């Protein structure tokens, strides 16, 4: 029955996100950034992505891991709030999901939506590849560059992330 | 300013990263390759000004091959104009799986 | 236009208004920066593959451990400013009055 | 959406182990089985108290660790071109410069301190 | 000795070979006794599909065998 | 704006090789031997025209080629080329290590006989 | 000595300046690099008919054009 | 053989997919039958809704979405 | 009668699972303690029995008190004994635990544990021996094997 | 059918975790100079039956300030990516034929920390945050190297998918052109996996359970089991990405027999590290971990990036 996947997907995704953006307790915002960000690997696997969804998946949510030791070491309330406690927090978290259900509505029960562009309603197997005979695999040899043709690039990314690591030393060193 | 030493030292290390018809990394196309090859064929020894006096034909179709975006508004007219035909119930049609 | 499209900007604009207005923590708002940054990622991740121009995936990779390497700079701070005070309230941080 | 599938029979399956915990077995009498217990004394508040950690630095070097994994991740796809020198020219340059970081804070006690 | 630990090592290595013999049978009872066609990239896909194309039934494990020379 | 033109079903009747994958991929060599030669014409027209819709009089010419291969390698010999391609077909995906013995039974027939 | 300061970590430093030394004095990365430029992932074209070439043959059983036996042949 | 065999498939799409478009559009006015959405005159390379279309639900899921998560 | 066969049935069923493990708390106050320790030896196995240390009270199917119960520990004694699944089991083991024994007079000692939780299987002895603590365990298992709890539940 | 299979993945693992926690027993009471269970049923198996059914019966129940939606979210969770860790692995063809699953494996074992915290922070008693933040600490030293030591292990000979690993494991296992980088792997597997107290700083004696301080009655078959499929789940990864057999060619049965073989003694190995040694130590971790392992890494991902051009063993990569 199901042809929207991705968009469904992408409403999921903007469901988790929203509450995830609308500033409950950090650890209860890490809740909903490891939700969305399972739901967008989703999104970018089930388009077509082969392994690079799975890759930021990893990396940003051991960054996350990371968030919530430094949001549980530093600072907390004497009862930290959820979505549903305070005025605000339930405020903006259901009018984000009135937004939602009003952009589902707006686009299911219409042709086109134009706040900033004109955005086509229906799904994205449109448009797309006409299955290439590649056997290549796009995403494979594309990240097999940064290391044939990209030369300088890793050198000064690389080059940023040793000066990160003197950085962060030098500012916890600098008492 | 936008200096070239990119250019004087004789050493291209940003330029291979600019646009799709530059050399992807085993020998394959893009999905717009011929559109931008127009285009660029169009605007090289020209001002930016009456690239877009000139050039303004070649440029839309590369954008239109890009978002495909007057193909997405006939193909969903062609779609309601089906659905409010079968609401209708006029002839519903049955060529695919058929003949 | 790609309908998916719409939602992920959408997850932007939403990421960019939690990013500026914000109640007391600055963990919420390396947060709320942190996801601004995987808003960005999978939009432009969605716009490559839709242009198979796949000689250019650089900007998902190095897009996402720059930004990251920001977020640790701004957890380095965070645990600075909770060092010289109790907590990272935005309530004292009224000090150097302008 | 076939692992989508498993997800969805897993979820089923772990919503009925919650449904057999809950409903099935006896009552439900409370009252003091509730309170917080640390080992035998009743304590002073409660968790979410200010807890200042030992470590500062390891986080952070775990998060730029991760992200040199990230850049490193693609080495199969490096060893099959044309260009082998520039290959391994910058595998080396990068294992070499993550050394040269964990060289620098091992060698500036950086680890050192509150493990 | 190690006498009777014997009997829940086995039990439970039982217990470990059922998924794998399990899995085989259903594989090879799926497709009309073919091991399964794997598709890593996309031409093995398209292969597939034409596979799937040619055989009338919409399932590919028919296969046709050398009898549409005509 | 522009107009185009697409050639009817009087062009498209063509009968495909309607045999497997699975054997189509197996006799690869010997299908890229025998025939094929002609087809690099079609290739031809193929990339220095880039327009396909154009190029189909030799596309009909290569799938009458492939045929009359299968043709050919049907009414001689053999029959344990069948043996062969369903030896093969079975391995999941194609490996050509899986089966050697009726490669090389199959490889003398065709060599000593054709 | 220079050893047992921090023994598997000299072990360490030692493994990681072989594995730097040792490709410079390497008789098989010209093995790598022909095994790696002849395996075809893509078609190879054919050309309009020629200006009589005398190469790039006309049936790829002919070996006037770049063939490879080294690979059953050690 | 497969590049030829694409070929005939995807014209006979695009033939038998503009006489259904030519049958179905033709009592709305504007709309010509089959003018290029482009204003040069070559063959785009078409994105599986030219081609695969109205092919009610399950031909378009098993065409443009089984090589993704299945097999 | 098929409803009661089969709520005889599964009563056993749920019983004998009751009566299979047991896992303790290792509580232990004093001596008695050293007795449990030497009920963990190679000669007289707890783990055929299914009688498992978890050392903490949330999952523990029965608490011996073993030791000398005091006025200053007692509320910590049934303050762990409050929180736990809701069946729960006390094995007093020693004379000091189940009756007061040498202590029984003497400020700041509850006279025996019956003042604080109820108490179902008594072994005294100062200290019990090994082999009677298993008695004990025994006997509650056999206690365990008379519930009757679904049959009492259905013909209510 | 496919249904039946996903049946056929389901019940085998609890069996496995049941009977695994007989054989912990067993065989740590035949180590421990004395004798397992051995009255009850037959010889031990229907008490861990009965272990299910006296843990089902517990009545599990809540907290006081322990909020009930992460609270019930967190092992179900644990429970859930426990079970689907076990979707690309090849019994001889696996469920999903994953394009790549080693990634796949690092990220879910990275769920399961992130389970075993957000039930260490919901339980809410300032133990089960102790034990919470001990975990944080063992997974930022072990998330970094395993990772890299399995990059080092793919980059020779895998890239990624598990079929074309088990076509490489024909001639020699891989244990042999890796030994010591195997080594490090495997006391890594063993401190992730969060068994064997050699390397595991959470169910400890110092703490009491730090994971299961109060969650409550029921739910800790959830994680109990999570736990031990963690263990099955790391062994018969290890058991696969190394060493095994050059399969009988289209025929499943001696290849399914010499594969759980192997696996369980693996396991039964895993389990004799357990019952051996002492306690570990949260500053030794670290210092143990990053200042012994790390260089040693390095040097075996560089001299394996630089071995297939030292001797062109570059592989044939799909
Ligand atoms: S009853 Fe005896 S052995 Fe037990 S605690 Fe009292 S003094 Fe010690």
């Amino acid at each position: 029955m199901m042809t929207y996947i991705v968009f469904i997907l992408s409403i999921i995704f903007v469901m988790g996100f929203v509450g995830f953006s609308s500033k409950p307790s950090p650890i209860y915002g890490g809740l909903g950034l490891i939700v969305s960000g399972g739901v967008g690997c989703g999104i970018v696997l089930n388009f077509g992505g082969s392994f690079l969804g799975l890759m930021v998946f990893l990396i940003y949510l051991g960054g996350m891991m990371v968030v919530f030791g430094y949001t549980t070491a530093m600072a907390t309330e004497q009862y930290p709030e959820v979505w549903v406690s305070n005025k605000v927090v339930l405020g903006t978290f259901i009018t984000g999901l009135l937004m939602e259900f009003l952009m589902v509505y707006y686009v299911l029960k219409d042709k086109e939506v134009e706040i900033v562009f004109k955005f086509n309603g229906m799904g994205d197997w449109v448009i797309y590849d006409t299955g290439d005979s590649g056997f290549f695999s796009e995403e494979a040899m594309g990240i097999a560059a940064l290391y044939s043709y990209g030369t300088w690039l890793v050198i000064v990314t690389g080059w940023s992330l040793l000066i990160g690591v003197v950085v962060i030393m030098e500012i916890t060193r600098g008492n | 300013p936008f200096f070239d030493v990119q250019k004087k030292l004789g050493v291209d290390l940003d330029h291979w990263m600019t646009i799709q018809s530059a050399e992807q990394p085993h020998r394959i196309p893009a999905r717009c390759h011929a559109f931008e090859k127009e285009w660029i064929e169009c605007a090289h020894g020209i001002g930016s000004i009456r690239a877009e006096k000139e050039c303004k034909i070649e440029f839309e179709d590369f954008r239109e091959c890009l978002l495909r975006q007057k193909t997405m508004k006939r193909l969903n007219a062609i779609k309601r104009q089906r659905d409010k035909l079968i609401k209708e119930g006029k002839y519903t049609p049955p060529p695919h799986h058929s003949g | 236009m790609s309908l998916v499209y719409m939602n992920i900007m959408m997850a932007f604009t939403v990421s960019l208004t939690g990013l500026l207005m914000y109640r007391s923590h600055l963990m919420s708002s390396l947060l709320c920066l942190e996801g601004m940054m995987l808003s960005l990622f999978i939009l432009a991740t969605l716009m490559i593959l839709n242009s198979h121009f796949t000689l250019a995936s650089m900007m998902p990779i190095i897009l996402l451990v720059f930004a990251a390497c920001e977020a640790a700079l701004g957890l380095s701070l965070l645990v600075m400013v909770s060092n010289t005070y109790g907590t990272d309230y935005v309530q004292n941080l009224n000090l150097l009055q302008c | 959406m076939n692992l989508m599938i498993t997800l969805l029979t897993n979820f089923t399956l772990a919503t009925l182990l919650v449904t057999i915990a809950f409903w099935l077995p006896q009552l439900n009498v409370y009252s003091e089985k509730t309170s917080p217990y640390e080992c035998g004394f009743d304590p002073m508040g409660s968790a979410r108290l200010p807890f200042s950690m030992k470590f500062f630095l390891v986080a952070i070097t775990f998060l730029l660790f991760d992200l040199e994994i990230a850049l490193l991740l693609p080495l199969p796809w490096a060893s099959q071109t044309t260009n082998l020198n520039t290959m391994l020219t910058m595998a080396l340059l990068l294992i070499f410069l993550l050394a040269v970081s964990l060289a620098y804070e091992w060698t500036q006690k950086g680890l050192e301190w509150t493990e | 000795m190690w006498f009777e630990v014997l009997p829940g090592i086995a039990v439970m290595g039982v217990c470990l070979f059922i998924p794998g013999m399990a899995t085989a049978r259903i594989h090879r009872f799926s497709n009309g006794g073919r091991e399964k066609r794997v598709a890593h990239y996309s031409y093995q896909w398209y292969l597939m599909e034409r596979d799937r194309r040619v055989s009338g039934v919409n399932r590919y494990y028919v296969s046709k065998g050398l009898e549409n020379i005509d | 704006p522009g107009i185009v033109e697409l050639p009817s079903l009087e062009d498209l009747k063509v009968q495909e090789v309607k045999v497997s994958s699975s054997v189509l991929k197996a006799a690869a060599h010997h299908y890229g031997a025998q025939c094929d030669k002609p087809n690099k014409e079609f290739m031809l027209c193929r990339w220095e025209e880039k327009d396909p819709r154009r190029c189909l009089e030799e596309g009909k010419l290569v799938n009458q080629c492939a045929l009359e291969f299968f043709r050919q390698i049907k009414r001689h010999c053999a029959e344990p080329f069948t043996e062969y391609w369903t030896c093969i077909d079975y391995s999941g995906l194609q490996l050509f290590r899986r089966c050697r013995k009726e490669q090389a039974q199959f490889d003398k027939c065709v060599l000593d006989k054709l | 000595n220079v050893w047992a300061k921090e023994p598997v970590l000299v072990a360490s430093f030692a493994i990681a300046g072989l594995a730097v030394i040792l490709p410079t004095l390497s008789p098989y990365t010209k093995y790598s690099l022909m095994i790696n430029r002849a395996t075809p992932y893509n078609y190879p074209v054919p050309l309009r008919d020629d200006g009589n070439m005398p190469d790039v043959p006309s049936h790829p059983q002919d070996p006037q054009g770049p063939s490879l036996e080294w690979l059953k042949r050690l | 053989l497969l590049q030829a065999e694409k070929d005939r498939r995807v014209l006979q799409m695009l033939r038998e997919n503009l006489e259904e478009e030519a049958t179905i559009m033709k009592d709305v006015p504007g709309w010509k039958v089959g003018e290029s959405v482009f204003h040069t005159t070559r063959w785009v390379t078409p994105m599986m809704g030219e081609l695969y279309g109205l092919r009610t639900g399950e031909e378009i899921l098993s065409s443009t979405y089984g090589f993704i998560w299945y097999t | 009668s098929r409803g009661e066969y089969v709520v005889a049935k599964l009563d056993d069923l749920i019983n004998w699972a009751r009566r299979s493990s047991l896992w303790p708390m290792t509580f232990g106050l004093a001596c008695c303690a050293v007795e449990m320790m030497h009920m963990a030896a190679p000669r007289y196995d707890m783990d055929r029995f299914g009688v498992v240390f978890r050392a903490s009270p949330r999952q523990s199917d029965v608490m011996i008190v073993a030791g000398t119960l005091t006025n200053k520990m007692a509320p910590a004694l049934r303050k762990v004994y409050d929180q736990m699944p809701e069946p729960r089991y006390v094995v007093s083991m020693g004379s000091c635990a189940n009756g007061g024994g040498y202590y029984h007079y003497s400020y700041s000692v509850v006279r025996g544990c019956d003042r604080i939780v109820p108490v179902d299987i008594y072994v005294p002895g100062c200290p019990p021996t090994a082999e009677a603590l298993l008695y004990g365990i025994l006997q509650l298992q056999k206690k365990i094997k008379r519930e009757k709890r679904l049959r009492i539940w259905y013909r209510r | 059918m496919f249904m039946i299979n996903v049946l056929t993945l389901i019940i085998p693992i609890l069996l496995a975790v049941a009977f695994l926690t007989l054989v912990e027993r067993k065989v740590l009471g035949y180590m421990q100079f004395r004798k397992g269970p051995n009255v009850v049923g037959p010889y031990g198996l229907l008490q861990p039956i009965a272990d299910a059914i006296k843990l089902f019966i517990k009545e599990p129940l809540r907290p006081a300030t322990s909020s009930i939606s992460m609270f019930i979210l967190a092992p179900i969770l644990a429970l859930t990516l426990a079970l689907t860790m076990w979707i690309p692995l090849p019994m001889p063809y696996p469920l999903i034929n994953m394009n790549l699953g080693v990634l796949f494996m690092l990220a879910m074992s990275s769920l399961a920390v992130y389970s075993i915290l957000w039930s260490g922070w919901a339980s809410n008693s300032k133990y089960a945050l102790i034990g919470a933040l001990r975990a944080v600490a063992q997974t930022i030293s072990y998330e970094v190297t395993l990772a890299i030591i399995l990059l080092s292990v793919l980059l020779m000979n895998g890239s990624f998918t598990l079929s074309t690993l088990i076509i490489t494991q024909e001639q020699v296992w891989l244990i042999f052109p890796a030994w010591p980088l195997a080594m490090m792997w495997f006391i890594s597997t063993l401190a992730e996996t969060n068994r064997a107290p050699f390397d595991l700083t959470e169910g400890e004696s110092e703490l009491v359970s730090g994971f299961n301080v109060e969650y409550a009655a029921g739910p800790f078959a959830l994680f109990f089991m999570a736990e031990y499929a963690n263990i099955i789940m790391m062994n018969i990864f290890t058991t696969t990405l190394f060493l095994g057999a050059f399969h009988n060619p289209y025929m499943p049965e001696l290849y399914t027999i010499n594969f759980t073989i192997k696996s369980l003694l693996l396991s039964i190995t895993f389990l004799w590290i357990r019952a051996s040694y002492p306690r570990f130590r949260y500053d030794q971790l670290m210092h143990l971990l990053w200042k012994n392992f790390l260089p040693l890494t390095l040097a075996l991902c560089m001299w394996h990036v630089s071995l297939p051009i030292l001797l062109s063993s570059i592989p044939p990569q799909t």
